[PDB]
């Protein structure tokens, strides 16, 4: 039954891909949805068996890569963290398949789309179930591939092709980091097996030579792994691909780049906590990165005009909260927040997709408004998702976000203080942009086109069902799962997560914090909602500044254009490599110097020299006789009259003057 | 009878005898280390 | 109209043939001297010195003399 | 000493098969095109099955050479030559025997104009290359490698597409001959010490650290031209692009492997001290090649030029692996050699499918082919993924095992070599999306045909082999470990 | 023909090899190289067997693995220092 | 469109509406179930559960690898 969980989506994708011509749209929609839904049901049973039953499952199929000590295998590990991720992935994927059945109903190529959805699901399952670093790497690359295939699903669109290539290349930079980390792990422990590495990780203390520097080996490994996490979770270094991945169809944005694949970095940090716990330096790095990312994405998202863009920058900010929770040694809380975000963000992406579908694919919020009464169900779903995201009390997002903020407050370190400040201000920013989206889309007097209003329609049933289920999740899952996952002293995780005693801060955060600290999230959220109301309803001239002041205009641009991060990277890095490839490697070297001091130059000189030697055969019999006389004279001179010579003469000068004669006239 | 048992027997019949293969290997070296002296004597023969 | 063969465009073929015959354009200019000095001598030497030092740093980490090379 | 082997299927008959095919084809009139086609195809297929049998009788526990048989040149018996394989050369014999029928099949449609000379040239190439891989003697390795130059020269010059094939063939011949002459010089210096060229004896003689330095340089001068290593790599793009499709397949899939085979077979075990002394040098050259050539690949505008430049980066990764001198390194180098031989050959076949219909190599003319050639598009995407070392494909196994081997010796060289993951992805995906994705351009191309049955069949074994090595490389690594281990240990006794 | 069964080799190092001058008995030199390779594989196979113990103790003992696996972890890490042809010489 | 009706693909191309798609869908579902039977058998054979569950679980019906890894000292 555990193999069925992993391989059922592969079977569905294979039938939709290889035999979609016999099933058509309808058959392929059914085949793929059934297989993923059955995998989801079995995943629920596995959650009951493994997490609630406290009975982990281990399954080894066969060796994959066996070379001396290198022991990569086709092996599956089912512990509490694994079944939590299994529920998230399979449930959201089943819902997204069901939603797509109706969302892509008019698309010409729905069977290929469903096949791609299922193959992504299979690779994500391979990722979260692997019992060693190499199977995890296979899942990592597979979800990268499926994401690329889905981002440019509309292959005729040049924007989509650029976005997909950008996503693949940023992910490869993370995969580089991840692969270097895996190499270091194998070198230190002589294995890539998770169980062996975690059993051994507390012992090594040795230093390593990495790029002509002496570093602590565990710390080096952990930072290298975190680089791959930074790639897959769109953290500060490698974040710019996520907003552009909105080029794919909305179900892809819901499933891939908001719920499951974008959280693979958080999952990998949580799964490797028995290793990361012995690298305080790496934890400090992680803390800083997550904090910076939350602030970056929050400030960027407040001026976006596209719905999907706003919701993607939200995801990036939420991923930052999850990364610093991990960096302050609170992995259970980060995974709890991951599971909670998978409900509200999927509800938000699917609700936005419903709005966009109803508005004839209009995505600009400036051409919307006055839509609350026309789409009541969709408006309610978006409200519930937004309230759960901003951390409205007792909703699903309230139980994890504020616990992370309280834990950051309780981390009495430099990076803990940094994370507390940045997350606190980011709360205000996210409340602002969430309510700005709600107000511009549904509540302001309408700014839309009449032809759009006169052709509107709310969700068909295969679309509304997942929205209802995600709304229920976004209301109740937090409260319902809080004690199980982060309740004081809970044994729910068993040995899946490791917190060393010296890093345990959950009691002190629930008990030693001033009552004020616990309210700043509600207060900042309320202030952000109020500021959004004032900006988007009672402001009739706070836009003159952007048209009359150069400094205010550049700042508006700064924040709308994502801090100019893509511009700077493309201008100084991508263009640099592209120019090297033509001007140095090819033109100055390969086709330049190497051709001149090679076949081009050699051919030139040997042609000119053969030319000169041919001319000595002048055709004149006198030259031929003279040559014989000269050779005879040379013979006598060198071989008999070189006795006294040696006093004035040297052999060096002899052969030098010979060669030098070639360069005459 | 069974396919595989026949296949086992057939594959073993195809294969070198490992003992004999490793023994001609010793004769070549022992004979070549001590045989490497004869030819070099002709190359040292005086032309005059 | 007739044929699977591509209908050639004169400018595209000129661009391609210019790409195939770049070696006829090399002039030992100042820019080319700098680019060959930096990327054809200096950078390989720097990489070689890096690789060797890496081995020497391993050598001294193991309480061993520097391994001779080349 | 007659070293005749007990086994029924041995090396000499596998040598003789394509020879007999060539002699028979010499005498059949060109009017009997069907007979010529069938005879050549059947000879190549029988040779492939013979090599498969040789794989079954292989003994994966010994460090010795197997099927060793001998070959007696003079009645004086001073000079007597031996053939034999091990776990490092076996799969290369298999790859050669497998690729040759593919070459005959690629030119099936044009055989009426190709003639029997095409099939005879490829069969002679097959005979010479199998010989080269099966030789336990430096001097015959030399003789059989230079011999392939003649049929390869003919193949490039006669059936190349355009007049640039002239320059390409000249450069191929002259570069390769220069390298070969350097290694002839090395062979004679060895002979002056030892009085022999038998590989088994040279593996048991001691060379001075000084004599080792000079002999290693003279071997390097052949092998680096063969690999190719920078800066003697510039013959490769010209030759591999101007050659006919099957010629490119043989050049990239087999002939390129001869330099790395020479490094594995003579340089590393015969001169271990020099091998140690030169390791930083090899690491630097290979790392420079990987970065610079990948970046040059990025800016190429010709399909065949992009696939040909890709091979330079892959082979220099192979050299890093083999000079790491451990199990991961050498195992990964051999596995990547075989995987490259499959993947680059399939990519050249894809480009050839496109060129046979449209007669252009310029990327700008193509685009939007997914809508007219979906089967070709899918197969092309698969081999594009394989060329990026995607996990699950055969090339990833060798790539990662080589990175493992390098990291344990020098973390900087592994770090520079792992940059290939980023650059190879970039150029592979850019090529695929510019060829297959986007819209059609009917002013350039308006008439299309997807793959016929022959082309689909040709692709099937490449797909099967790539997936098979990618998911279960144990079948290959189990037959190689003893040989690889003895290569790694040779020269040390602790 | 190969008889059925696992390959058989001599348990002992060849008699005829002089570590001082190893290029003196070529046959013994080859045999010693093969014997050392086989011995090295026996050490790799020992470290792999000790790894299976750690794997299962971690899995069976859960949060008590630190105190229960300690001796097995020490044994495995000692066997892995100077194993095969990795980052340790002899 | 117009030319795409002459283009064969495995996924069926644009707006694919096979006439017998219901019967074909049923045949595909029967095939996936038949393929799933051996996978389930192999999974049940391969599963390893070192710990007895707190309450009875469905996998106890078909899997007989509960509490077998207790003597990890003898693992090889
Ligand atoms: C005291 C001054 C020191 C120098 C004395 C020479 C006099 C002089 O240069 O003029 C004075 C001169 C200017 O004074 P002035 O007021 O104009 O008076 C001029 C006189 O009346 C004199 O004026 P004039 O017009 O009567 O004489 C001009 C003089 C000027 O003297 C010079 O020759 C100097 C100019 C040479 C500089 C070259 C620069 C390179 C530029 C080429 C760029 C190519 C790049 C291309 C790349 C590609 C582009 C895209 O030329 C000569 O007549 C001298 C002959 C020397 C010839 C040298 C080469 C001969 C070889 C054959 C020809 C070339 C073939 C190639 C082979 C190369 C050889 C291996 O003073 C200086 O420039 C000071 C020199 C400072 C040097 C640093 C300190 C030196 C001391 C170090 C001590 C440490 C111990
Ligand atoms: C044997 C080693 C040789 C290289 C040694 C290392 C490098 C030393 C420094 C460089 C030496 C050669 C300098 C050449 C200067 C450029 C000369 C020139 O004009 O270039 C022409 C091409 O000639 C060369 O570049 C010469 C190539 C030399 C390469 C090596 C020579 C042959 C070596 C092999 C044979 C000998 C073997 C001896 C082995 C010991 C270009 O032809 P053109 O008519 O277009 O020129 C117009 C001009 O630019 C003004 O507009
Ligand atoms: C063209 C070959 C280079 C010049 C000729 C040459 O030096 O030949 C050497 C060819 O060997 C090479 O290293 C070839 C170099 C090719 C690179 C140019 C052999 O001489 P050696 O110095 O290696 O041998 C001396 C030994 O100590 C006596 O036993
Ligand atoms: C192992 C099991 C893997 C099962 C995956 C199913 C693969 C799906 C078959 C390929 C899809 C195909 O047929 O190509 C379509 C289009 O071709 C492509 O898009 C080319 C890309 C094919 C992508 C297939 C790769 C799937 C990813 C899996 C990777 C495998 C894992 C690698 C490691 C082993 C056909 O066109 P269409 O029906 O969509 O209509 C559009 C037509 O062109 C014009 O209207
Ligand atoms: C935003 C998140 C970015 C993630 C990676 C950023 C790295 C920042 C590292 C700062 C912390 C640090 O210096 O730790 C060092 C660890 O080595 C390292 O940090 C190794 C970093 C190498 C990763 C870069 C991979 C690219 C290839 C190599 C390039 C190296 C050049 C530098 C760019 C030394 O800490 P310690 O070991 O001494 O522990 C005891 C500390 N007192
Ligand atoms: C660490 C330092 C070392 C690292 C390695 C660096 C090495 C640098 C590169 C050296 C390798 C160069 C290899 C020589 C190949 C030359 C190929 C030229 C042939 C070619 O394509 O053009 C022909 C020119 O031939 C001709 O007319 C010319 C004659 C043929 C050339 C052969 C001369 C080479 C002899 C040895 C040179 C090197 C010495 C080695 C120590 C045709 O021309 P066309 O169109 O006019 O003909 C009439 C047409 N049918
Ligand atoms: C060996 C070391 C390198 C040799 C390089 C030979 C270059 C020959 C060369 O180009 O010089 C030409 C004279 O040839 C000669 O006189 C060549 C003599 C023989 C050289 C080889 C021995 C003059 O040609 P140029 O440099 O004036 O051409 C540019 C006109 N604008
Ligand atoms: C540590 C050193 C290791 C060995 C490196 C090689 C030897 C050292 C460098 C030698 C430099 C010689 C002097 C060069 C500077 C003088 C410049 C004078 C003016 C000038 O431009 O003269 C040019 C002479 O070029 C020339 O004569 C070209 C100079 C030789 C370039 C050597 C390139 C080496 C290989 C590069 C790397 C390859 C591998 C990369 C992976 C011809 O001017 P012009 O007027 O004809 O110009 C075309 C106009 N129409
Ligand atoms: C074409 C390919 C040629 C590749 C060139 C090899 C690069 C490294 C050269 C090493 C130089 C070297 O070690 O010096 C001597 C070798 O003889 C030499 O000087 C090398 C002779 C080969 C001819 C010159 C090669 C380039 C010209 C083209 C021996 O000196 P040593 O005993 O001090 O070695 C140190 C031992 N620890
Ligand atoms: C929740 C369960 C799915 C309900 C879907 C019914 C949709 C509907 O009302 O049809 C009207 C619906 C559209 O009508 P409208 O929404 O009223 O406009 O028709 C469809 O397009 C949907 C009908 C077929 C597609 C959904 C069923 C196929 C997938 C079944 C997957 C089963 C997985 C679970 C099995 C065990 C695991
Ligand atoms: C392009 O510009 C020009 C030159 O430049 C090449 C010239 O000078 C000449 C011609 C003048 C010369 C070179 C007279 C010298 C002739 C000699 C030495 C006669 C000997 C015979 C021949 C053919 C040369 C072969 C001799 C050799 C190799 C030496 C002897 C052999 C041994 C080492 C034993 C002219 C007209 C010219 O306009």
């Amino acid at each position: 039954m555990y193999l069925l969980i992993v391989f059922l989506p592969l079977l569905g994708s294979s039938v939709a891909g290889f035999f979609g011509r016999f099933l058509g749209s309808e058959g392929s929609a059914i085949m793929t949805t059934t297989c993923v839904s059955f995998s989801s049901i079995l995943s629920l049973i596995a959650f009951y068996e493994v997490a609630l039953g406290a009975s982990a499952c281990y399954l080894r199929i066969a060796p994959w890569i066996s070379s001396e000590m290198f022991d990569a295998s086709w092996g599956f590990l089912f512990d509490s963290l694994t079944v939590v991720m299994l529920i998230v992935v399979t449930f959201i994927s089943s819902l997204v398949h069901l939603y797509s059945i109706s969302y892509m109903s008019e698309d010409p190529h729905s069977p290929r789309f469903m096949c791609y959805l299922s193959i992504f699901t299979f690779f994500m399952l391979m990722l979260v179930t692997g019992d060693n670093f190499l199977q995890l790497f296979l899942g990592w690359e597979g979800v990268g591939l499926a994401s690329y295939l889905l981002i440019h699903f509309w292959f005729t669109r040049l924007q989509a092709d650029k976005a997909a290539i950008k996503a693949m290349l940023v992910n490869r930079v993370g995969d580089f980091g991840l692969a270097l980390g895996i190499l270091g792990c194998f070198t230190l422990f002589q294995t890539v097996d998770f169980s062996t590495i975690f059993a051994c990780a507390s012992v090594p203390r040795n230093s390593w030579i990495f790029c002509n520097m002496r570093l602590n080996a565990i710390s080096l490994i952990c930072i290298l792994l975190f680089i791959g996490a930074v790639g897959k979770s769109a953290q500060i270094g490698l974040h710019t691909w996520l907003p552009d991945a909105m080029e794919g169809p909305t179900p892809v944005s819901a499933l891939i780049h908001a719920a499951t694949m974008v959280t693979a970095g958080v999952f990998m940090i949580a799964r490797c906590s028995p290793l990361f716990e012995y690298s305080p330096t790496a934890l400090i790095v992680i803390t800083f990165a997550g904090a910076m990312t939350s602030f970056l994405a929050a400030t960027t998202g407040i001026l976006q005009n596209d719905l999907k863009r706003v919701i993607a920058y939200s995801t990036c900010s939420q991923l930052g909260y999850m990364i610093f929770a991990c960096g302050i040694s609170n992995y259970s809380v980060s995974v709890f927040h991951l599971m909670n975000h998978a409900f509200f963000k999927a509800l938000l992406f699917l609700s936005a997709g419903s709005v966009i579908h109803a508005m004839s694919d209009e995505q600009d919020m400036r051409k919307m408004g006055g839509l609350a009464s026309s789409f009541p169900l969709t408006y309610a779903m978006m409200l519930i998702g937004s309230l759960s995201l901003i951390g409205f009390p007792f909703l699903t997002g309230f139980y994890s976000k504020d616990v992370i903020l309280e834990l950051a407050y309780t981390k009495y370190t430099i990076s803990g203080n940094f994370a507390f400040w940045l997350g606190s201000v980011s709360v205000l920013f996210t409340s602002y942009y969430s309510f700005r989206l709600l107000f511009l889309t549904f509540l302001v007097p309408t700014n839309s086109f009449g032809r759009d209003i006169s052709r509107c329609h709310d969700a068909p049933i295969p679309m509304a069902i997942p929205l209802i289920l995600l709304a229920l999740g976004s209301l109740f899952v937090g409260y319902l799962a809080k004690d199980m996952m982060i309740g004081l002293g809970t044994n729910f995780w068993a040995n899946s997560l490791l917190v060393l005693p010296k890093n345990e801060i959950l009691a002190e955060s629930e008990f030693a914090a001033p009552t004020i600290i616990k309210l700043i999230p509600i207060l900042f959220s309320t202030l952000g909602a109020f500021v959004a109301y004032n900006v988007n309803l009672v402001a009739d001239q706070f836009q003159r500044a952007f048209q009359t002041s150069t400094f205010c205009n550049r700042l508006y641009s700064f924040f709308n254009k994502r801090w100019f991060f893509d511009q700077v990277l493309n201008d100084f890095l991508v263009r640099s490599f592209l120019r090297f490839g033509y001007e140095v490697s090819f033109e100055a070297l390969d086709k330049g110097a190497i051709e001149i001091l090679g076949p081009y130059g050699i051919s030139y000189t040997f042609r000119r020299l053969a030319e000169r030697i041919s001319q000595l055969q002048s055709g004149f019999v006198y030259h031929y006789a003279f040559a014989m006389l000269l050779g005879l004279t040379l013979f006598v001179t060198f071989f008999c009259m070189w006795d006294s010579l040696s006093s004035w003469v040297d052999n060096r000068l002899s052969f030098i003057l010979i060669v030098s004669s070639f360069y005459t006239k | 009878g069974f396919i595989m048992e026949f296949a086992e027997n057939l594959v073993l019949r195809l294969m070198e005898n490992p003992e004999e293969r490793d023994r001609k290997a010793r004769e070549h070296i022992y004979e070549m280390h001590e045989r490497c002296k004869k030819i070099k004597e002709m190359w040292a023969l005086p032309i005059r | 109209g007739g044929g699977m063969e591509t209908n050639k465009n004169k400018f595209i073929e000129d661009w391609g043939s210019a790409r195939e015959n770049l070696e006829h354009n090399f002039r030992w200019t100042r820019r080319n001297f700098a680019l060959i000095g930096i990327f054809g001598i200096a950078l390989p030497i720097i990489v070689y010195k890096g690789i060797v030092k890496d081995f020497h740093m391993q050598d001294e980490d193991a309480g061993r003399p520097h391994r001779k090379f080349l | 000493l007659e070293h005749f082997c007990e086994c029924y299927f041995n090396l000499s008959g596998l040598i003789l098969c394509p020879v007999l095919g060539s002699i028979i084809l010499l005498f059949i009139p060109n009017s009997r095109i069907r007979l010529i086609r069938l005879i050549g195809l059947c000879a190549s297929l029988i040779t492939f099955l013979y090599s498969l049998v040789l794989w079954i009788q292989f003994d994966s526990s010994t460090a010795k050479f197997q099927f060793v048989e001998s070959l007696r040149w003079l009645p004086y018996e001073n000079i007597n030559f031996y053939l034999g394989i091990d776990g490092i050369s076996l799969f290369f014999v298999i790859l050669t025997t497998f690729l040759i029928p593919i070459c005959i099949l690629v030119g099936w449609s044009g055989m009426r104009s190709y003639g029997k000379e095409y099939i005879i040239a490829f069969l002679i190439c097959e005979f010479l290359m199998i010989a080269v891989f099966c030789m336990l003697d430096l001097l015959l390795f030399y003789v059989f490698f230079e011999s392939v130059l003649i049929p390869m020269f003919i193949i490039i010059g006669v059936w190349g597409s355009r007049q640039r094939k002239i320059k390409a063939a000249y450069q191929f011949f002259l570069y390769t001959l220069l390298g070969s002459l350097f290694m002839l010089l090395a062979i004679l210096l060895i002979l002056f010490q030892t009085g022999t060229t038998d590989l088994q004896i040279l593996l048991t003689t001691e060379f001075s650290e000084r004599r080792q330095i000079f002999l290693w340089i003279a071997f390097f001068a052949s092998f680096a031209v063969k690999v190719p290593m920078v800066p003697v790599h510039i013959w490769l793009p010209e030759a591999h692009v101007e050659a006919p499709t099957a010629g490119s397949v043989i050049l990239a899939g087999i002939l390129l492997k001869f330099g790395t085979y020479g490094f594995l077979r003579f340089s590393i075990p015969m001169f271990p001290e020099a091998t140690l002394c030169f390791t930083p040098f090899i690491y630097t050259l290979s790392a420079i090649a990987i970065i610079y050539t990948s970046l040059t690949t990025l800016r190429q505008i010709d399909l065949k030029k992009i696939i040909a430049y890709s091979s330079v980066a892959h082979m220099n990764l192979v050299t890093i692996g083999m000079f790491s001198l451990n199990i991961q390194g050498i195992g990964g180098s051999i596995l990547l050699m075989l995987s490259h031989g499959l993947v680059s050959s399939a990519l050249f076949l894809c480009v050839g499918v496109l060129y046979d219909r449209h007669k252009t190599r310029l990327v700008r003319y193509y685009g939007g082919l997914v809508s007219t050639m979906p089967n070709f598009s899918t197969i092309f995407f698969f081999f594009t993924l394989a060329n990026m070392s995607l996990p699950g494909t055969s090339s990833f196994i060798g790539e990662f095992l080589i990175l493992v081997g390098a990291f344990q010796r020098n973390s900087l060289v592994a770090t520079l070599a792992a940059l290939g993951m980023i650059l190879g992805a970039a150029y592979s995906l850019w090529l695929y999306n510019r060829v297959v994705s986007g819209n059609l351009k009917p002013d350039f191309l308006h008439k299309f045909s997807d793959l016929n049955g022959r082309e689909v069949f040709i692709f099937i074994p490449f797909l099967v082999g790539l997936v098979w090595m990618g998911v279960y490389p144990k079948v290959f690594l189990d037959c190689m470990h003893t040989s690889v281990s003895n290569l790694v240990q040779h020269g040390k006794f602790h | 023909g190969r008889k059925k069964g696992l390959p058989e080799f001599e348990e002992s190092a060849p008699d005829g090899f002089d570590p001082e001058n190893p290029y003196k008995d070529p046959v013994a030199m080859v045999e010693m190289r093969e014997h050392i390779v086989r011995e090295k594989w026996i050490q790799i196979e020992k470290a792999k067997i000790l790894r299976e113990k750690v794997k299962w103790c971690y899995r069976v003992e859960g949060v008590n693995h630190y105190q229960k696996c300690r001796h097995l972890v020490q044994q495995y890490l000692d066997s892995t220092r100077g194993v095969g042809w990795g980052k340790d010489h002899r | 469109g117009d030319f795409r009706a002459k283009v064969w693909s495995m996924t069926g191309g644009p707006n694919c509406r096979p006439k017998h798609w219901r019967r074909n869908t049923a045949i595909a579902m029967f095939g996936v179930f038949l393929v799933c039977i051996p996978i389930a058998k192999l999974s049940a054979k391969l599963e390893q559960r070192p710990h007895m569950p707190v309450r009875p679980i469905p996998s106890q019906i078909w899997c007989k690898n509960f509490g077998t890894k207790d003597d990890y000292e003898k693992e090889h």
